[PDB]
């Protein structure tokens, strides 16, 4: 052959931090199919979105919207335990069909994204620009994300371990545990990265007792 | 349980 | 300048796996230093090897294996809760300080290796070259290890989960979860990922239950 | 706590 | 759009020396066009073949060959001066038209090459291995190429000189040059770059009257 | 060995049409060397300013200037012709040593480029950010020079033809081929690509007589 | 002239 | 012979 379809750019959905994840990569060529197994961000969360994206960029804003569907009656669990599968298939002519499957619930949605979506050509040669313009602030945007993650999983684990310890977690313990909780918490709500870490470690100097507690 | 205003997709632990 | 000193290759650490993580990319210039946190692999677990590699292949096998050293004190806590930074930092010399530390206990480690440790111009010629012919079976590996390791956290979290429950757990619902948690064990053990992600599904159609209960 | 016969290094949650 | 039609591998021609000259680079998106003027490689040379390839290797032998013809009807001219021009033209559909342009003549001549000629997917994928396998000594073949085509030159240009100063050209100078283009003709037969350069280096030793009489 | 020294930008050299033509490509180890036998631009050039540039631009002035020298004495002889050996050397410290040699004369020069010389580290990655921000002006600057040169070559060989037939070329024939000569002058102290090639193609449309003579 | 044996396409000078 | 005022470095034939 002396010509091949091939995506132009890369096709995925936003994740937890307002992030691109990619499942297709740029220039795959079609028909093509994948599947990654992603989860809930929170405890007893009941329902996900799904929020297709094109482009090169790490700032889900940043890229190009393609649709977006919910997928709910996801059963009460911890967080990151439902096993929700999500599926881009290309098909031969180019046509996009995203679905996503809750094996806990057994429940199935998808949306068909016709070819002729997305960015044009001179927008796609944008995008490619772009993301080589900016490939260092989407790199700090990214480790900004993965630490405002890491903080947020933190702060919602040891808020339940806190629970879970009542009257078994001493007085003055428990004061410095929550201070550092809320400290953390102001600092996800912020923008710098060594504010979260350093909020992040105030907590582990103090938890100690939780941790053991919580093991027990 | 509580059902958290949560919809991001987050990772498979 | 004419010339600059930069890295030809890959720095980074085991991680659970038997994975590749890269903490300074290929091309850096030195001096150069950078930290990333990184965590424990089981509940309680008291200590970590921090095994320094060199290269570019995902399998740690396949890289140079610089030296290593193991950061002990852990404190017992639930997995991936306690923060051991690891720092490597390269001098204007060339002399690589890899240092962990455990933010939760403050005790920390260290080795240093030579600037001449590692790969010679040759072999580092020959490791770029493995990387290229490899990328496919590289890019193999990685998914079944990130499988094995979301199977091996499901299955430890399903454990606990189970013990947890004790007499809550109806004897019908804990013996297909049971049978669940052995058949996904036996799959871990093995090289199949499909195999592995049956075996997570099944496990997610029995466990309905167990998991409401741990909500509760 | 027993503690587990488990070296590898893990991602923080 | 969420694809394109691109092409998946370099499009060209064979150039003098058994080179691969690209006309269309690898991942165009077509419809696309591309003119590039070339030449005749000796003095008089009365028609070109045209040999349209398809690939990464620089050996036109080690490229797929889609087609070739001929354009006769070149006028005499000194070597390089007729202006051929060689238009690569894809349209929509994927259909590769190669046409050739005499300017000097008039005459043009064109193969028309279907979009489903050349590589198959695998053979493309084992081509771009092969590329990356043997950038190496695919660089060797080039600058072993460039040398044989420069020594062709000047022993073709030096042998019209010496023939242009007849008698002008005294005995002992005549016999070192043609020694030389003897040694050079035979260093060109043969796949030593270094031979090569050294005899032509021998040519530009013992040529300083000839090119004197040639400036007059 | 954990780093290499290694040149973080390509090195070359002025050439004809204000291009700069690599000599040591970027990311090469040192030490190195390299030689490539370049020439006269015009018939009988006594000299060439050898002009060492840093950077990765198409255009000479967009690069950095490292330094420049001139060898003479270069005897007479077509254009094209002498065998000027330039060759870039960078020994183990990072001291780049150029020279060039006129194998015709014999006579050699050299300078010597220290170290420290050309981009600091910021300059250097403002360098690979406008290379890449300026990959297509680059690439049009690219084709017209090479369309410059062409038709510089095929006027002064036209006019060489023209002298050299003298009575034997009709006046209607020379008028016709005179005409056009200026044109393409003119043409080429322009801009326009597509300018200075329509004017080789009026030259090629009216020359074939001359030819014809020439070739004689 | 004499025509040359020679079908290669060569560079433009 | 005239000498150009040239000083380019031009490619080897």
């Amino acid at each position: 052959v002396l010509l091949l379809d091939v995506t132009p750019l890369s096709l995925g959905i936003e994740t937890m931090g307002g992030v691109m994840t990619t499942l297709i990569a740029k220039n795959t060529t079609i028909p093509t199919k994948h599947s990654q197994v992603f989860s809930t961000a929170e405890d007893n969360q009941s329902a996900v979105t799904i929020h297709v994206l094109q482009g090169e960029r790490k700032r889900a804003a940043d890229n190009k919207s393609l649709g977006q569907f919910n997928l709910d009656g996801i059963n009460p669990a911890p967080r990151g335990m439902p096993q929700i599968e999500v599926t881009f298939d290309i098909d031969a002519d180019g046509i996009l069909h995203v679905s996503a499957k809750d094996k806990n619930s057994g429940k199935e949605q998808k949306i068909t994204i016709k070819a002729s979506s997305g960015l044009n050509e001179d927008e796609i040669q944008k995008m490619v620009r772009d993301a080589e313009a900016n490939a260092e602030a989407d790199r700090k945007f990214e480790e900004l994300v993965q630490t405002r993650n890491q903080g947020d999983h933190l702060l919602h684990s040891t808020r339940k371990q806190v629970e879970e310890a009542g009257d078994k977690l001493p007085a003055d313990d428990k004061t410095a545990i929550e201070s550092a909780l809320t400290a953390l918490e102001t600092a996800l709500k912020g923008e710098d990265k060594a504010a979260i870490e350093a909020k992040m470690q105030e907590l582990a100097q103090v938890s100690q007792k939780l941790m053991e507690i919580a093991q027990q | 349980p509580p059902r958290p205003p949560q919809w991001a997709v987050g990772h498979f632990m």
